[PDB]
């Protein structure tokens, strides 16, 4: 750059704008960290319930196990058809895109959906207590996995 | 959506309609990992806290090439009924992400 | 802007009582609002708090109304009239540069006996 | 000499002249003439011509040009944070402005002094243009609002339409005119 | 005129001066009084004085002095931290350190000079503040290791007594650093 006054009054102009831009993005980073803070917490929150509810799960499951036998939960064990309605839908977070599961199997499809046998019922039950519990927990983090990158680009 | 695990309880899951399978080794259940990913299809994969403790180190360039499949680490059957303090992960999780690991 | 002298001639016996803390006021919340205003660029109004709102909101109308004034000829009863208005916007306990004997004596008159006639 | 304003002579001219049309090489680069510096030029006479403009041109034509200089100082407000972070990291209500502005930059403050109908403008054409900018500022305004994304807003086919509104000839522009008001009503009320 | 003091005639007088006791402005913004920049300030004369003081001050006076200048520094080098994440979040040893900074600040470097009382400071005043600052920290940090009622010694008694010694008077200084003294034993000592 030619040294002229110009050119002077220019290039302060420009250290002008740099410190106001450094003060702006300060900013950013302070309210980013400020729902960090409270992500965490949800995400420590939900990932607590997840513990019993699989454990309550896993309670149920061992008991249609030993008391009605492998047979009886066979019974239907054997041709479960898998979850496919899975959605794969995205959803903003300061500029950037993250997904949310959801699934929308119906609940009569599978083979005998009466509850003749309590145990084996309440296994199901308790097991779809748990993969209803489980979206709070998996969006939850990556979101917070998100907002941590987003810090770490504004530092 | 599919998961690794103790096969008590992946045939529990199999019941609630994941594809479940059964192991008890790290090597296994990585390698299923890395066998289900290749394909496209679904991208959740939940694994037992006893064989992944690191579920993207596993698979970190295919995760460098695409961030979309979602991995979630798990309690196990034994380690539920024992049970544990959840802070430890929290505590981890915040070095991990702001790298400062101090939060009171 | 800057007056250095400006302390001397305000105070009890020449203009109003309240002169000095209400100017601090209004400079302190002008200085927050017209940061809030350029932060608003980035982040949205919806991730603001609501006193970041209030702030932003009363930036607005300071510029709107208290340096907007035209050819109107002002007397400084109108104008401290006027800066109770505007800080009425914000709530009460903000105002940390002020007196509580002040606020209960100036704080709450609404802006719509103005709003007819900028 | 070598473009530095602070020379003896422009200052000394600086200090007595009633408008000051100040150029910029940067845009006679990428030849966007007339290159007139927005942010460096000004007149004094804006004031006392008002009563001319409100008898012989149209009774709102100041507030236009009021609207649209507003419009072009909030646009260079924005570029302070384009340059920190780009231009993808802002609102859709400042990228509603961003565009707004390079659209006038484009179509109402470029004029190509060779062109066969482009050399002469009229006060009326130039009062139609800035109408159709700001109807269309007004419609997009409103429409953002609705949860309409920007990005399918600038691919309607009015925005051709305003773009090429300079090169109309005088006499066939009351119809242009017209028809156009009537496209930006239409186009916007079925978007969504 | 600058603000940095890369000013020639700032530049001249900085070769030539034992003592610079800089100010700054924002100190000034925060009412802060005196305003000066501990960071940026210095004295040449230290070593020598040190003789004539503990021969005629106390001889435990350059050690605590040198104490008290460490916890300041101590406290600077977490200004960082501070800016990323809350204090509050921060641990119990640094959330004890960095309220004894703010302690020592605003009970210790604070002197109004409009006020007719905190105009002036002597010499056993200030030996015994910061005696018993010093004591009442290292009791503090001893019994955040004790491990009983460690967010509530924030809140003890002797923090009203610490901040009493800035407008006792000398006559009566004594008798107050004396009360001082024993409620840090007793509280300290004797409570849990």
């Amino acid at each position: 750059v030619s040294p002229t006054r110009m050119n002077l009054l220019q290039r302060r102009g420009q250290l002008r704008l740099a410190q106001k831009g450094v003060d702006l993005l300060k900013k950013k980073r302070d309210a980013l960290v400020a729902e960090f803070f409270g992500l965490v917490r949800e995400a420590m929150e939900a990932r607590k319930a997840l513990d019993q509810a699989a454990k309550e799960a896993y309670a149920a499951l061992l008991l249609a196990q030993a008391f009605d036998g492998p047979e009886v939960v066979a019974g239907a064990a054997l041709g479960v058809p898998p979850l496919e309605g899975v959605e794969a839908e995205v959803e903003n977070v300061w500029g950037s895109k993250v997904p949310r599961l959801k699934a929308t199997f119906p609940d009569g499809a599978l083979l005998s959906p009466v509850g003749t046998p309590a145990y084996t019922l309440e296994a199901s039950r308790a097991f779809r207590r748990y993969a209803e519990a489980l979206i709070r927990v998996a969006n939850t983090e990556t979101r917070l996995k998100k907002i941590g990158e987003e810090i770490k680009k504004t530092t | 959506m599919a998961v690794i695990a103790d096969p008590e309880t992946a045939q529990g899951f199999r019941l609630a309609g994941l594809e479940g399978y059964g192991a008890s080794s790290a090597e296994e259940a990585q390698s299923l990992l890395e066998t289900l990913v290749e394909r496209g299809g679904y991208a959740l994969v939940a694994v037992d806290e006893a064989l992944l403790p690191d579920p993207e180190r596993a698979v970190e360039r295919l995760m460098r090439g695409r961030d979309l499949p979602v991995l979630l680490p798990i309690a196990g059957l034994k380690e539920a009924f024992q049970g544990h303090d959840v802070e430890g992960y929290m505590r981890e999780l915040v070095r991990k992400t702001i790298g400062f690991d101090i939060k009171l | 802007s800057l007056s250095r002298l400006m302390n001397n001639g305000v105070g009890k016996g020449k203009t109003r009582e309240d002169h000095k803390q209400v100017s601090d006021q209004l400079y302190s919340a002008y200085a927050n609002g017209v940061d809030i205003r350029k932060l608003v660029a980035i982040i949205g109004e919806d991730a603001l708090t609501e006193n970041d709102r209030r702030y932003l909101q009363f930036a607005d109308a300071f510029e709107r109304f208290f340096i907007n004034q035209g050819q109107q000829n002002r007397s400084i009863e109108e104008s401290l009239q006027i800066a109770w208005a505007l800080l009425s916007m914000l709530p009460q306990g903000e105002l940390k540069r002020i007196s509580k004997d002040h606020i209960g004596k100036y704080y709450g008159q609404k802006l719509e006996e103005i709003w007819g006639a900028p | 000499p070598g473009g530095d304003m602070s020379e003896p002579v422009t200052q000394s001219t600086l200090r007595i002249v009633g408008a000051f049309w100040r150029l910029d090489a940067s845009l006679a680069f990428r030849r966007h003439f007339p290159a007139i510096n927005w942010n460096g030029s000004y007149s004094l006479f804006t004031s006392a011509l008002d009563p001319w403009y409100r008898e012989n041109v149209a009774e709102d034509y100041p507030e236009l040009r009021d609207a649209i200089s507003e419009l072009l100082q909030r646009e260079a407000g924005l570029q302070e944070i384009v340059q920190l972070v780009g231009p993808d990291a802002l609102q859709d209500a400042e990228r509603l402005v961003i565009e707004v502005g390079r659209i006038i930059r484009e179509d109402f403050l470029q004029q190509n002094a060779y062109h066969e109908v482009d050399a002469y403008c009229s006060m009326k054409k130039a009062y139609g243009i800035m109408k159709m900018i700001l109807a269309f500022y007004k419609e997009a305004e409103a429409a953002i609002k609705r949860g309409v994304s920007i990005d399918e807003i600038l691919q309607l086919p009015v925005l051709e339409r305003i773009g090429r509104a300079r090169y109309v000839s005088e006499e066939e522009f009351p119809a242009y005119f017209e028809e156009a008001m009537k496209e930006i009503q239409g186009a916007f009320k079925a978007l969504a």
